[PDB]
């Protein structure tokens, strides 16, 4: 068996959802933020946000809403977790103590169903009735908001139309009323139903179903004032009550895809929608009362207001003032203005919360010589890139470096004194014929540029016709700096030519160190990349020098520095290159039996493969005879993101359902099959998306042995800025680790009543199981956040063993002690 | 795709043993002893008739690849039998074939297997299967005598007289070299013919069309009389060379 | 000859590596020396010497063999490692089942999350695999262990069934003991669960339904750990066995014994109204609990919804082999 621990050195920082109300006081208004697994509890001030709570989750928090049921003199919260964790929540504070209630609790989780496309939605009645669920394809799941039902006891309600895109509790019905925008082979429509919490079947919708644009993607439900729906397309914008419709299709929305909608004015006049390109934009009820008395909304207006970061969730707080709430950039404090400023925007920015954006690739470099340690990440997406370099201080110091097109990879090379990184931005076809850029970014600020003229795909002949306004991405190799962070050089690779992988090496006798990068031809045709090049390349004297080019026939994905060649991962095939004195890639031997070969690492003369379906493969150079073996593969199947070597039996790997892994070597030869059967001897529900495992350590500031029970740093970088840290422990350690957690679950009150146990048990859509060889750091860490007679009942009657003896009880404040030092780890 | 099983009567002169100088009265001799072994020691444990005869067709068609001077065919024979029971799926263990050989056969006899019998019997399985090219798979003259005789409508003691007899005649074939001259389909027929002359029936009023005084041909297409013929001549031959008559 | 098997060399094929663990040994991915085709190499080893040949390999060749669908997974030859050729005692080589190459398993293209089943493509799966059943069934053997790790598909959407280790024929007139413990807990029908030896051919067509349900949710109908939780979970969907509807339930053995928590009603249809009519309809009669009202491959085939899918269609299951890289 394998025995590791699992801590958080950053929480995650990208906004999954954000909604305001009156939660922590009947009197204030709050402003709730979810980070994955998250909550964040601010108060709306003038100048900003108090801050006042935050709570972990055992969950990724999917639903987050607030309500006010009939007698209550507050807002409560209702969430809902991925893995269907169901509660009602409330604040309470006593004088100094702030406590967080469960009010109702239970999963809500069905024994059959078809998880849905758009994913789970959640929504509640405007009288506070029910709550709606869309979990699975063609189902409705309610839970009625009675007094009496604690355990969220719902049922389900057929639903004829299985593909639904979005749907709202509309306002101002006889009945609760859902107006959902469904896909069947005819297109989108927009069709209502009535909810019998008396019958448990659904009714006859108010008014008429129509058929909308084909990329309908949102359903905002009206105030009382105008009543009915507003959809929200690509190109279009409609309303649709009764009788009544209107359509307006201004043409500065078709340029880029509306994401984000917030009501600005309770009566329903004025909303907030937001672009994928990061536009801020206004959309107006024009009111026209007619004379009986009744309000008709005359037309719809849409007005630019200026640029945000591209946003996952907006929210209007109050006076001119609007929380961005962004995933793929930096978070937003921005105030609209009624008069613009003399650029034309009505938009400006007050505070920027950071976000880590998603981490695509990173590595630890020590900028400083200081013995210690630098995170350099490629964060965030499309105008949000850029680099952090993230230093131990207590707090993390972050420096931001913009790029303003995305990071793909990055790789430090100390000779040059610089980072090299794979960048993509977006041009779009234009009436020349070429392409235009959005903006400029650091591909095109670069001091000194060059570009691929290789001739190796040029005899083509195969068409790929251009539609003026589509996308394209242009792949650049950037010089930066490791001082200044300025682009000293950037390289733009070929027309539909992709960079997925880059190393900085010297190969055999060749004295001088080279920038590699290894791209793959990308035709929207193809299922599969056909066509592929590794690229040597020299940045000397300010000047990117092409050295050499080897055509391969498929994508390189991955590539790594082995023993002075180079080993590299073209589609199925695993390949060895030497690097001959003639400055040319020679290939010395292959290993074909993968599927797709996405990630590869190596130690000594080990290789391991991280398939796109089959899991992790150890493999060897045999260096008598100059060709691959297969040591031993994971024959159980997962869906990789990321894999890491831990130790020469030990091997670490992420699944892309948010899940990890340890295999190891079965090192018992009583038969062929033990040895090449690699043994899931770890698994844990992390609830992060692991892009990349980089072995290191920031806290290397003391550099010190004496310092940890623990020993080994693999750092990861997730999606949502999350950045962790995997470690090892000795049996004794984590069976001493793991009979405390045990004891603080049975301690520790968790928001929603969820079991910690649960949370952490492995999950597949298709598996689940229970977590095995993990220490959930996080866990230990909080028992030094516990009230003391808490801490003496988690030590109570624990005896702790160790090799050579020592079967001794020990007293909280010897814990106390023993957390503190893996709390410096991190 | 799959092999030819069957031989002419004239290639068995030239049998691997044959050239190694035992003569014809001799290998067939050693043919029936082999079979007779596999059968009474299948029977002496709890074996279906059809696990008994895959056995002896194995045997049979083994010894026209290798030589009986070279393979004691009481090895042989206990082999065959322990992968027929394994393809039949009548499985035994092979101790207890072993055991049961004991005790059926003579101090002699059992010295062919060695000082290790069992290992003797299991190290031999290898060249069983590649020798019969691994066609696992045998059909017997037993299910088309029954399918058949099914066909057949008439005095319930006449037919089961036929069947009985027809079904000794069977079990006799599987002693000869038949199995591996005749396909069984006409095997079947031809032990319904000879227990028809010899009960003095006239089978073809049996059969849905008895004007068709060659009855059997709405069973086995292309069979002269020839080969029936041919067929229950060698049939009778190990009753007049035996002190055994025909059942009757 | 092509037919003389079991003397040509392992020398013959380039191994690729190992596919999978086996249960006579392990099975190794190949490529042919002479033609460049991709075979996949099954090692059976007789070193073992407990009972010589293992009777699973015995049963596979005994039936490939006869066995000729394109349905059903074909055996090409079988060859041996290199031969000592001087006493065959000494011999403690190994030889190899030589399948033909299929690029995928059903198991792993759902576990790995990669496929995306359109009605259509579920018409041209569940087509193939129960005409290769009817083959199957119509020639009196028995697969009885139907598993999605069985189920083999071609990137070329054509589907063949490999798993004849437990496979064994079945005679409707003359019933015997059979083997009770024989299928997957997750495709194992009540009957077997309940302890049923004298089986029908309609163990297999319980677990092809509980195949049609998991390609429609993604995720197996059945999950358990131990035999009386099945039952449980079976009974919550299908319905409690009673005399009601399975007449002869008390003559299985367990049936006094193995009660489930309450005698449920049918949920079938309304846990599974997310599902269009007339695979429902095949659902529902699949997953029927008496094995004699249980339906046949024959009749699964004259189905509203298998019954009028073209073959020659073969609409290609969906993979996004790009679109997963990023
Ligand atoms: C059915 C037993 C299991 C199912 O799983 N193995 C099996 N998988 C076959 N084909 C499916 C299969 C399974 C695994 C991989 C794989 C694994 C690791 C790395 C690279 N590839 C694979 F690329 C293809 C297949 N094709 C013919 N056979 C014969 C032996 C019947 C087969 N056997």
């Amino acid at each position: 068996m394998s025995y590791n621990y699992v801590v958080t050195a950053q929480k995650p920082t990208a906004v999954n959802g954000c909604v305001t109300g009156h939660f922590t006081s009947a009197e204030d208004l709050n402003l709730l933020i979810a980070k994955n697994t998250r909550l964040e509890i601010y108060v709306v001030t003038a100048e900003g946000l108090r801050p006042v709570k935050e709570v972990g989750m055992y969950g990724k928090i999917a639903v987050m809403e607030l309500f006010r049921p009939k007698g209550e003199s507050k807002d409560l919260l209702f969430i809902l977790t991925a893995k269907y964790n169901a509660c009602i929540l409330e604040y309470k504070q006593s004088g100094e103590s702030i406590d967080i209630i469960t009010r109702a609790h239970g999963n809500v989780q069905d024994r059959i169903g078809r998880p849905s496309e758009t994913g789970i939605i959640g929504i509640i009645d405007p009288e506070c009735r029910m709550i709606g669920l869309r979990l699975y394809d063609g189902l409705f799941k309610v839970i009625p908001l009675d007094r009496d039902n604690k355990e969220l006891k719902a049922f389900n309600i057929r639903l004829e139309e299985l593909h639904v895109i979005d749907v709202k509790f509309l306002y101002g019905c006889q009945a609760p009323t859902i107006c959902f925008v469904y896909q069947d082979p005819q297109g989108r429509h927009v069709k209502t139903y009535e909810v019998s919490l008396r019958e448990k079947e659904f009714n006859k919708g108010p008014w008429k179903q129509e058929n909308v644009e084909a990329e309908a993607s949102m359903v905002i439900a009206v105030p009382e004032p105008f009543g009915g729906a507003i959809i929200i397309g690509q190109e279009s914008i409609t309303y649709h009550n009764g009788d009544k419709y209107l359509a307006i299709a201004p043409p500065i929305i078709k340029q880029s895809t509306i994401v984000c909608h917030n009501r600005v004015d309770p009566n329903g006049s004025r909303y907030l929608l937001g672009d994928m390109e990061g536009r801020l934009f206004m959309l107006l009820l024009e009111k026209e009362e007619q004379m009986d008395g009744t309000v008709t909304l005359k037309d719809l207006r849409v007005e630019l207001l200026g640029e945000t970061s591209i946003a996952e969730c907006l929210t209007y707080l109050d006076n001119g003032v609007v929380f961005v709430g962004s995933r793929l950039g930096d978070s937003q404090l921005v105030k609209l203005n009624v008069d613009s400023n003399e650029q034309g925007s009505y938009v400006v920015a007050m505070e920027t919360f950071t976000n880590l954006g998603p981490i695509v690739d990173m590595c630890v470099v020590d900028l400083e010589r200081q013995g210690q340690g630098q995170l350099v990440t490629c964060s965030g997406a499309f105008k949000e890139g850029s680099l952090r370099i993230i230093r131990n201080g207590q707090k993390l110091h972050i420096r931001t470096v913009p790029l303003y097109e995305s990071p793909r990879k990055i790789c430090y090379q100390e000779v040059s004194q610089c980072f090299g990184v794979l960048s993509s931005r977006i041009e779009v076809q234009d009436t020349s014929g070429g392409t235009t850029a959005l903006r400029p970014s650091a591909s095109t600020q670069a001091l000194s540029s060059s570009v691929s003229s290789s001739k190796l795909f040029s005899s083509s002949t195969a068409p790929h016709e251009t539609s003026f306004g589509e996308e394209v991405e242009v792949h650049n190799l950037l010089i930066i700096d490791q001082h200044t962070f300025e682009v000293l050089h950037a390289h733009q690779f070929l027309q539909n030519e992709y960079a997925l992988s880059l190393v900085s090496c010297k190969l055999g006798k060749d004295p001088n160190t080279y920038f590699i990068v290894g791209t793959a031809m990308v035709y929207p045709e193809e299922a599969e990349p056909k066509q592929g090049r590794i690229v040597v390349f020299q940045y000397s004297d300010g000047k990117l020098q092409t050295v050499a080019e080897k055509e391969v026939k498929g994508a390189v994905y991955s590539m790594v520095e082995f023993n002075g060649k180079l080993l590299a991962s073209i589609n199925s095939t695993v390949r060895l290159y030497e690097w001959t004195t003639e400055k040319e890639l020679r290939t010395e031997c292959n290993h074909y039996n993968n599927i797709m070969a996405l990630y590869l690492k190596t130690k000594g003369d080990f290789i391991l493969v991280g398939d796109l379906m089959r899991s992790v493969l150890l493999l060897a150079y045999k260096p008598m005879e100059g060709n691959f073996e297969e040591i031993a593969r994971d024959f159980n199947p997962n869906w990789m993101s990321a894999v890491e070597i831990l130790d020469d039996d030990n091997f670490l790997g992420a699944e892309n359902a948010f899940n990890l892994f340890v295999c190891q070597k079965d090192s018992a030869a009583t038969t062929d099959e033990e040895r090449q059967h690699l043994q899931e001897v770890g698994l844990f529900h992390l609830g992060e998306f692991v892009n990349v495992f980089c072995h290191g350590s920031l806290v290397m500031q003391n550099l010190g042995e004496t310092s940890t029970p623990t020993q080994g740093s693999v750092l990861f970088g997730t999606v949502n800025g999350m950045i962790g840290l995997v470690t090892s422990l000795s049996e004794s350690w984590y069976n001493l680790l793991l009979d405390m957690q045990n004891r603080l679950n049975k301690v520790i009150k968790s928001v929603g009543k969820i079991e910690h146990s649960f949370w952490r048990s492995f999950h597949t859509e298709r598996k689940t199981e229970p977590a095995t060889g993990f220490i959930d750091g996080d866990l230990i860490e909080s028992f030094l956040d516990i009230s003391r007679p808490k801490m003496q009942e988690v030590v109570a009657n624990l005896q702790y063993d160790d090799g050579s003896g020592m079967k001794r009880e020990a007293t909280a404040d010897d814990l106390i002690k023993v957390v503190e030092e893996l709390t410096r780890i991190h | 795709t799959k092999p030819c099983w069957y031989w002419d009567k004239k290639d068995l002169a030239h049998t691997p043993s044959q050239l190694e100088g035992l003569d014809p009265a001799t290998e067939a001799r050693y043919r029936r002893e082999g079979a007779r072994f596999i059968f009474d020691v299948g029977t002496r444990l709890g074996l279906h008739y059809d696990t008994l005869a895959t056995g002896i067709i194995y045997f049979h068609r083994f010894y026209m690849f290798h030589s009986f001077k070279q393979f004691p065919r009481y090895v042989t024979g206990a082999c065959c039998l322990f992968l027929a029971g394994k393809v039949e799926e009548t499985p035994k263990k092979c101790k207890d074939i072993i055991k049961t050989a004991r005790s059926l056969l003579n101090d002699v006899q059992f010295g062919q297997f060695g000082d290790d019998p069992k290992e003797e019997v299991m190290v031999l399985e290898r060249i069983l299967l590649q020798t019969i090219k691994f066609d696992l798979q045998v059909e017997h003259p037993y299910q088309f005598l029954l399918k058949y005789a099914k066909q057949l409508k008439g005095d319930k003691n006449k037919i089961q007289k036929l069947v009985q007899m027809a079904w000794t005649f069977v079990n006799d074939s599987l002693c000869t070299t038949l199995s591996l001259q005749w396909e069984p389909e006409i095997i079947a027929v031809a032990v319904m013919y000879l227990a028809g002359r010899l009960c003095k029936f006239e089978i073809q009023e049996w059969t849905s069309k008895p004007m068709y005084r060659r009855w059997w041909e709405q069973f086995v297409q292309d069979v002269p009389v020839d080969v029936l013929e041919d067929i229950c001549h060698q049939i009778l031959d190990l009753y007049s060379q035996g002190k055994q008559q025909m059942p009757h | 000859t092509e037919s003389d098997w079991g003397k040509r060399c392992v020398d013959k094929f380039d191994i690729i590596g190992i596919i999978g663990e086996g249960t006579y040994g392990q099975v190794y991915k190949a490529k042919d020396k002479d033609t460049g085709e991709l075979v996949a190499l099954k090692k059976v080893r007789l070193d073992n010497e407990k009972e010589g040949f293992p009777i699973t390999a015995i049963r596979e060749i005994k039936i490939l063999r006869q066995l000729i669908h394109r349905s059903v997974v074909n055996m090409k030859e079988i060859v041996t490692d290199k031969q000592d050729a001087l006493d065959f005692k000494k011999d403690k080589g190994a030889f190899y089942l030589v399948f033909e190459y299929m690029d995928h398993d059903l198991m792993g293209l759902l576990e790995s999350g990669l496929v995306h089943f359109s009605e259509d493509h579920i018409k041209s799966f569940m087509k193939q695999l129960m005409e290769g059943l009817e083959y199957c069934h119509k020639k009196n053997f028995l697969h009885r262990d139907i598993k999605c790790s069985n189920i083999l598909l071609n990137n070329s959407g054509q589907i063949k069934l490999a798993d004849f280790g437990l496979a064994r024929l079945y005679n409707s007139e003359e019933s015997r003991p059979y083997t009770n413990k024989v299928i997957t807990l997750w495709y194992r029908p009540p009957e077997l669960l309940l302890g049923e030896e004298r089986y029908t051919p309609a163990i297999d067509v319980w677990s092809c339904g509980c195949i049609l349900g998991e390609l429609f949710t993604k995720k197996p109908i059945f999950q358990a750990n131990l035999e009386l939780a099945q039952l449980e979970l079976i009974s919550r969907l299908c319905g409690s066995p009673c005399p009601a509807v399975w007449p002869d339930v008390i003559r299985l053995p367990y049936f006094n014994t193995m009660k489930p928590k309450k005698q449920y009603r049918r949920r079938l249809r309304e846990e599974f109204s997310f599902i269009p009519s007339a695979a429902l309809d095949l659902l529902d009669h699949m997953l029927t609990l008496d094995p004699s009202k249980r339906c046949t491959a024959e009749q699964t085939l004259q189905s509203d919804f298998l019954k009028d899918v073209e073959l020659s269609k073969m609409a290609p299951p969906d993979l996004p082999h790009w679109q997963d890289c990023h």
